[PDB]
């Protein structure tokens, strides 16, 4: 397996001037949470998720990000997409740090532009599909958007991708609840093909693992 | 000709990619009589024009010093010998509200006294965010973040003139993180990424067929 | 009290002077940096990242499928799959990829380039392409022995699945043309589809430098 | 007899400039201090 | 000292005569002026000499106004690098470029004066080119800095000084006059003879 | 035999920044190509040949300089003019770096005025004839083209001349189609006489070896 | 903040200045050199080549026939055959040559110099020639015995084919005058035309050495 | 021209009175023109 090292440093703790230590739980946080597979077809577009605001949800590490008010981690994404060896097509994985998603409109006022909502802009555990690929919902060309820490998962190579990524922040402390820090983007830049009689679909399964998490600020 | 030698490497760095004494704002001033507008403030953004947006949307993080250069011309161009203030507001120090307001008087808001016949005002501004270095793209939810800049023209009465000045802006020391890609869409808003959804523009301009050299 | 004398150029406002001035607060210390992953220290590590050609500019297309160059079974053989230039600074499909925006920021670039191929395709399915290179120069080849005596990877689908061809020199001052032929046929076991795609991709190497820098014009705006 | 140039910042009064400028009396001395108990040196002594 | 190539060359000289009128209803208002040094025929011949040369200039700008007169108006000159695109009208995007280095100056200041290196993709310039194949140092343009436009007409003096000067490959001076800018054009008829005339042979006229 | 060298340095290799290197013959394009002998009268008036295209139309050389795209070579010219020991005469032989041809008219209208034709530019291997020697068709007067590496052929002391001339150019790899690099030119300083009887006409033989050679990015 | 004073002098732009000027183009590096061989360093090298003087500059004369000495055997004996200056910075032989053409630049010129001259005709015709320098303030000589007292070289066509003449020193400040007699006479055998011709030449040499720079009036035009 | 990209000798009258061309190797099994 090939492991793609986000800009070539390793998820650490900090070295901060607050006198109460962060936190540090190293049992129940650091364990495989897996989302739920999504269903790829012909007609897909890709899919996006915000990380620090996908897991606040789900067990200790949601209970444990929500009720405090500092937070600093790394990840350790893996995502696999099993299929048979008669289909073709192939995915496109990256991590953008600061990921905006932007407005679709032809407004150039200020309060009449159109602006994405709070499902939009953080989908959840669910993630959000996008509604043109081809500019990342950004403005931003995808054919450039291999500058990102970047796997491709080629239906006849290999069926498997993993990203360990950093925290990437000006400051060493945020907010888990109102700021995403960076989102995971697959996106099928080749489309799905198959003969009549096989599977219509192919599901894919992304884990996570929160490397080297740090919390602040405990309150009710 | 033929180029068979190498190029210089020293055209490339981040630093000569952004250091260059560049136009940045024009500011317009009336110092009318009945309409007492007197003044004429200018917020700091870089992302004024569209020409250094486009080069600074390249790079995620970005901490650099500033070299702000004041040419003020009138509206035929003749320069009479009139005093001028700048004045630096600080980011949470509050902005003149007019002509002759206690802020102009205020201390701790930096002022440059020069005329019209000197030679063109320069000042350095330093970093000045409370972060390690300015981010145009925060994914979130939460004003400001460089300073405000006024001018006014000293005199107990007022003057009949209309001035015009131009901030021209150089970065220096300037270092960059998490580069990403170049946008493609024409810009909609000045603080919004915003595209449009019709007439998505090809970052590729059209040919014949596929098995040509066009 | 030194004499001195005032020469011409005093009083001026050079534009690319590296000359410094006072600050406006003195005594202010900044907020001290921390370890941020990600730095770039100059642009020649931005134009050697991979980066997705846009070879399928024709018209009649979508918004995607413009990154993609078709391959089917029903294409006889020894025909032309696909041929593009190689000159970044240019319209064309290096104009989607990283290394052709920022040589359009510098009027002079020079070195070599490398240009990536990915088959997305079925596991099942084989078949040989021959990549092709033609110098500057030259016209584009009219047939596959014509361009198998010039630079040339006959490329196969089983073994390999993504092959690099190493452009070896090209300069700003026709500029040469990266054919891709169809070596002998795409064939195809049953229950699999016989249409699949080609991924282009492409970058420049340590020896690509540029020089005298410029504004673009890709904004139409101001 | 140097050249010299004058460059952009000429003949400008900035506020918070660290300049020097001429005494007004040169060659007089002040009164010398003495021993005030309670010098303060900076802000941070009257925070706590 | 005196015959040396760099002493040769390197001394200020008048190169080239821009003339500005910054109208009305004709907005002309801008005069752009590229760089050649083989504008006047004293230097043409100088630099007709040798077949190779590698140099850096030095120029100063002299503006006057047409009485004479000089009241202080801002003056931006401007230096376009070759491959830039040159300015089209008075208040267009190519003065605002920020890649287009400006010189900000008055008619009441000394006169203004840069340098400009090598800027040639070859290892040295060459006037003459024989084979098959457009610009070669730059162009330069310059405007009056105003909001609203100005009344009057200027005339300014780019006057050029070389330094820094190597030269190869020396060849012999050009005696027939000249009949085009770019090309070493003589006439076939009327042909002057290097060597004036004299009665006879066995004198010493 | 005195052999004049041309600026003192002899014709070398190239010491470029090229992966794909330069390839080097030295075996079918070291040996004597030999032009045809201009047949000198009374009324000659000199003749002038182009070295990079007076062999772009003979053998090897010729078609690894027209299917190749990059070129450097140095030259050792030889010029025979064998006469009787009754003729007398004086010939001027001499190399010219760029030497560019200049129109004759009297015409200063830039789309008006009269320029060389290709014939006249890039003679081949027959030469060209000039029409005004005195200004070496180029307004520059022959009196003091001595400043070129020359050599006199005299027809009383000997009947042979050789040049040895470097690659003199601004860059170290050119085109050897789309540009002249330097010219040879023979001129009848004194002219050519002899007793009623004799041989009105003398040939004059050049043998060229191109000497170190150096080819670049070949095509079709 | 340094005490100072203006001094006259002060904002005026002198021509001939030595003064540096910011540039336009920071950190901007040029081409790197390569080694092209022939180049200058000072003009002592364009004086010293030998040059061919127009001698025959008076009228009737073609255009090429204005640079040879023509010689002929129906010319008697002890006669003139020719005569000239020796003055570079001067109308006249000296116009056509290089060193006149380079010491017209400036306006002060010392030192000796060469004049070297080069018999074409056939090799069955010998015959003796006078070559005689008179220094200045001699008139030109009248008669053979007269020349023969000055500076003088008997050159025979037999054993020497080209005699130089050395100029032992001129200044800027008549000016001598070199002639050229008929010694015994142009003696032919059959079958060979007895007329034939002399290419002067002529050069600097190491004593020569110029002072202030002026402007040429060569050209007419502005 | 065709024939001096061939093998060939410049040979003239003046230096040289009696040229010699060397034939590289003929077998027995069109044979060559000079």
């Amino acid at each position: 397996a090939n492991i793609v090292l986000a800009y070539g440093e390793w998820p650490e703790y900090c070295p901060a001037t607050a006198v109460d230590k962060p936190t540090r739980p190293d049992v129940s946080v650091n364990r495989f949470y897996t989302l739920d597979s999504k269903m790829w077809q012909e007609n897909s577009t890709g899919w996006y998720w915000k990380f620090p605001d996908v897991l606040n949800k789900t067990g200790v590490f949601g209970q444990n990000a929500q009720f405090h008010y500092l937070y600093r981690s790394g990840f350790c994404l893996h995502v696999q997409c099993n299929a048979s060896k008669f289909h073709q097509g192939a995915l496109l994985v990256a991590v953008i740090p600061e990921f905006v998603i932007a407005g679709r409109g032809s407004n150039t006022k200020p309060n009449e532009a159109p602006h994405p909502g709070f499902t939009t802009t953080f989908p959840g555990t669910t993630g959000a599909t996008f509604h043109d690929p081809y500019v990342l919902d950004s403005g931003v060309p995808l054919s450039q958007a291999l500058i990102y820490p970047h796997q491709w998962i080629n239906l006849r190579t290999n069926n498997c991708a993993t990203v360990i990524v950093p925290y990437i922040n000006a400051v060493p402390f945020d907010s888990a609840i109102n700021h995403s820090n960076f989102g995971l983007i697959v996106i099928p830049v080749s489309p799905l093909k198959y003969s009549s009689g096989a599977t219509t679909a192919i599901p894919i399964t992304i884990t996570i693992a929160p490397l080297n998490s740090e919390f602040g600020g405990l309150r009710q | 000709r033929c180029v068979v030698n190498r190029n210089g490497v020293l055209e490339t760095t981040i630093n000569h990619f952004f250091s260059r004494s560049g136009l940045v704002g024009v500011v317009n001033l009336t110092d009318g009589g009945t309409d007492t507008t007197g003044y004429a403030t200018w917020d700091i953004d870089i992302m004024g024009f569209v020409q250094l947006r486009r080069k600074c949307e390249m790079f995620t993080y970005m901490r650099f010093n500033a070299e702000f250069t004041f040419v003020t011309t009138t509206k035929n161009g003749e320069a009479r010998p009139y005093m001028l203030q700048y004045m630096y507001v600080p980011p949470g120090a509050p902005k003149p509200t007019g002509r002759d307001a206690f802020q102009w008087q205020t201390a701790t808001n930096p002022s440059v006294f020069v005329k019209l016949t000197d030679p063109p005002a320069q000042v350095s501004v330093p970093f000045m965010s409370p972060a390690s270095a300015y981010q145009w793209f925060y994914d979130g939810y939460p004003n400001n973040m460089m300073g405000t800049f006024a001018v006014r023209v000293v005199s107990r009465e007022a003057s009949q003139l209309k001035l015009q000045t131009r901030v021209y802006m150089k970065l220096k020391h300037v270092r960059a993180w998490v580069p990403r890609p170049i946008r493609s869409q024409p810009y909609l808003l000045k603080n919004f990424p915003n595209y449009d959804s019709s007439k998505i523009t090809n970052s590729a301009r059209d040919r014949s067929s596929i098995k040509q050299a066009n | 009290g030194i004499p001195a004398e005032l020469r011409p150029g005093t009083n001026q406002f050079l534009t690319t002077d590296d000359d410094t001035a006072a600050p406006i607060l003195p005594g202010f210390t900044p907020t001290p940096t921390i370890h941020i992953p990600g730095e770039v220290h100059s642009l020649l590590e931005l134009c050697r990242v991979e980066t997705i050609l846009e070879v399928n500019n024709t018209t009649e297309a979508t918004g995607l499928t413009r990154l993609l160059i078709p391959v089917s079974s029903q294409n006889k053989a020894d025909e032309l799959c696909a041929a593009f230039m190689v000159d970044p600074g240019r319209i064309g499909p290096w104009q989607s990829t990283l290394v052709g925006q920022i040589c359009r920021y510098y009027t002079q670039w020079s070195g070599s380039l490398k240009v990536t191929f990915m088959f997305t395709g079925s596991f099942m399915a084989t078949g040989k392409m021959l990549v092709a290179y033609s110098p500057p120069g030259s016209a584009q080849p009219a047939n596959r022995e014509t361009a198998m005596l010039g630079t040339h990877v006959i490329w196969d689908f089983g073994l390999q699945s993504s092959v690099s061809l190493v452009i070896p020199w090209i300069s700003n001052t026709t500029a040469g043309v990266v054919t891709l032929w169809y070596q002998t046929n795409y064939v195809v076991p049953p229950e699999t589809p016989g249409e699949a795609y080609i991924i282009a991709m492409g970058a420049a190497q340590d020896n690509f430098t540029l020089k005298i820098c410029k504004d673009t014009d890709e904004v139409t705006q101001q």
